[PDB]
């Protein structure tokens, strides 16, 4: 599972794959870890898939109503702090790593990290599942703060596919939202179009040379391909 | 056996008389609502007043958002009503947390009916003395299409739909024209101007004061946007000016 969240000027962009995977195996390869909240305000869910389906589930019934009881909109924090609360009160019981991102009138876009402790930081972006392991130095190289909502999307996408080319328990397709003062946009990339793998890289073409032939010379030259060469 | 009306026990007529009681506090406070339904669309009109020039106008409302698609009103007791729209929400919630569904209007005015008689045959509860009118949009099987939808709980815990519908204090009146007014046209063949056209007139004459946008609040729900929503002053102007001819 590979989920992030980046903030721009307006708003914020979730990302996230599509692999439900039972160990080795692919259960799901279409799955939908953006998970509605609110209208503005979505989470990225990693870990355990029923117990983040049941949190999300009880945290935007809890906000639906309190839209209704105040009779305004929600603040992201409002949102980051249910979930902070419900995951610390269950943090022996779940295993689940919740990212809040959304767009509110009066703090703008609000990025928040949930980790499996049960804590909540406020975060300029957010990586979470077993393949951000691999993003945290493509930020702190490739990541520039202020970029514009296509860029944004596109650096996400990309962030994304990177970290699914490496690791074995994300990968399929490609989701991203974009949430601000307009209305949200989504959007669905496939494999056959990411913007990275390793098998379309020009650099991982040429085989590695294990499979010497047979040769007088402690030259190497190339695999064997051959029963003749 | 000598008191017989203070507690929810029957009369020798085998009558609730602490029920027939909070009828009459639905007409007491002097407010009158009428709703209606046209082909595509629901309305509901409430009279708002407000004599204490230093009260502010838009803090008190008769109406309610029960979910985004279902809108309530509340004629009698204010305080009354507003507890039983609090229950409402919890019965919606509770209901989408079950179901993962929104809750159909007609089952929620049917748990709110359920609700209101069990404080008809508890002892130490005091029914709510108000009316409840719930409109909203009904998602039709077999079409897909959506149907508007009045429904009223009584304090009685009477559940019923309405084509068209009036409560409080002249509420005989108003329906008496609406009734009248249905001899004549179909009022669910209607346009929504036609029918807020007919409403504001029969709240009109049941009052005869022939009433302003200000002292008027109005609630709609359509085919076209399902939400609950409070119709705008300057609608509400047109509309009355269309009536006045």
């Amino acid at each position: 599972t590979t989920i992030l969240a980046v903030s721009y000027n307006g708003g914020v962009v979730l990302a996230a794959d599509s692999r439900t995977s039972s160990g080795t195996y692919v259960v799901n390869r279409a799955s939908n870890k953006l998970t509605k909240l609110t209208k503005k305000i979505y989470c990225c869910r990693s870990g355990s898939a029923a117990d983040t389906q049941a949190l999300a589930e009880r945290v935007s019934n809890y906000l639906g109503s309190y839209q209704t009881d105040i009779g305004a909109g929600v603040n992201v924090a409002t949102a980051a702090n249910l979930f902070q609360k419900m995951c610390y009160m269950n943090r022996w019981n779940i295993s689940a790593g919740i990212i809040v991102a959304g767009y509110d009138p009066i703090n703008g876009g609000s990025v928040y990290s949930i980790p499996s402790g049960g804590s909540c930081v406020k975060l300029d972006y957010a990586l979470g599942g077993s393949g951000s392991i691999f993003l945290y130095s493509f930020f702190d190289a490739n990541y520039k703060p202020g970029m514009s909502k296509s860029e944004c999307v596109a650096f996400c996408q990309r962030a994304v596919a990177h970290a699914y080319s490496r690791d074995g328990s994300s990968g399929g397709l490609i989701r991203t939202i974009t949430l601000d003062a307009d209305e949200p946009e989504d959007q669905t990339i496939p494999w056959n179009r990411s913007p990275y793998c390793m098998e379309k890289d020009p650099k991982y073409v040429t085989q590695a040379t294990q499979n010497q032939p047979f040769s007088s010379s402690a030259k190497i030259t190339g695999n064997r391909m051959s029963s003749t060469g | 056996a000598g008191f017989d009306k203070y507690i929810t026990v029957f009369s020798p007529e085998g009558s609730l008389y602490q029920v027939e009681y909070a009828f009459k506090a639905v007409t007491y406070p002097g407010l009158l609502t009428v709703a209606i339904r046209c082909k595509d669309a629901v309305l509901v009109v409430t009279q708002h007043l407000i004599p204490d020039r230093l009260m502010r106008p838009d803090s008190v409302t008769a109406l309610y958002e029960v979910t985004p698609n279902i809108g309530c009103c509340m004629t009698g007791r204010a305080p009354d009503g507003r507890a039983l729209v609090q229950r409402a929400r919890e019965e919606a919630s509770d209901y989408q947390y079950r179901y993962g569904v929104e809750i159909p209007i007609a089952v929620l005015a049917k748990r709110m009916g359920d609700k209101a008689q069990v404080r008809t045959q508890q002892a130490g509860l005091r029914p709510m003395g108000v009316v409840s009118t719930f409109i909203g949009m009904d998602q039709s099987d077999q079409d897909g299409s959506l149907k508007p939808q009045i429904y009223t709980v009584d304090p009685a815990g009477w559940t019923g739909g309405h084509i068209a519908c009036a409560a409080g204090k002249k509420q005989v009146e108003a329906m008496a024209f609406l009734e009248k007014r249905q001899k004549s046209t179909e009022l669910d063949a209607l346009t929504q101007k036609e029918a807020a056209m007919i409403a504001l007139a029969a709240l009109q004459s049941a009052i005869g004061t022939a009433v302003k946008a200000k002292e008027v609040e109005v609630g709609r729900c359509t085919a076209a946007n399902p939400a609950f929503q409070r119709v705008p002053n300057s609608e509400v102007e047109e509309w009355l000016t269309a009536v006045a001819e």
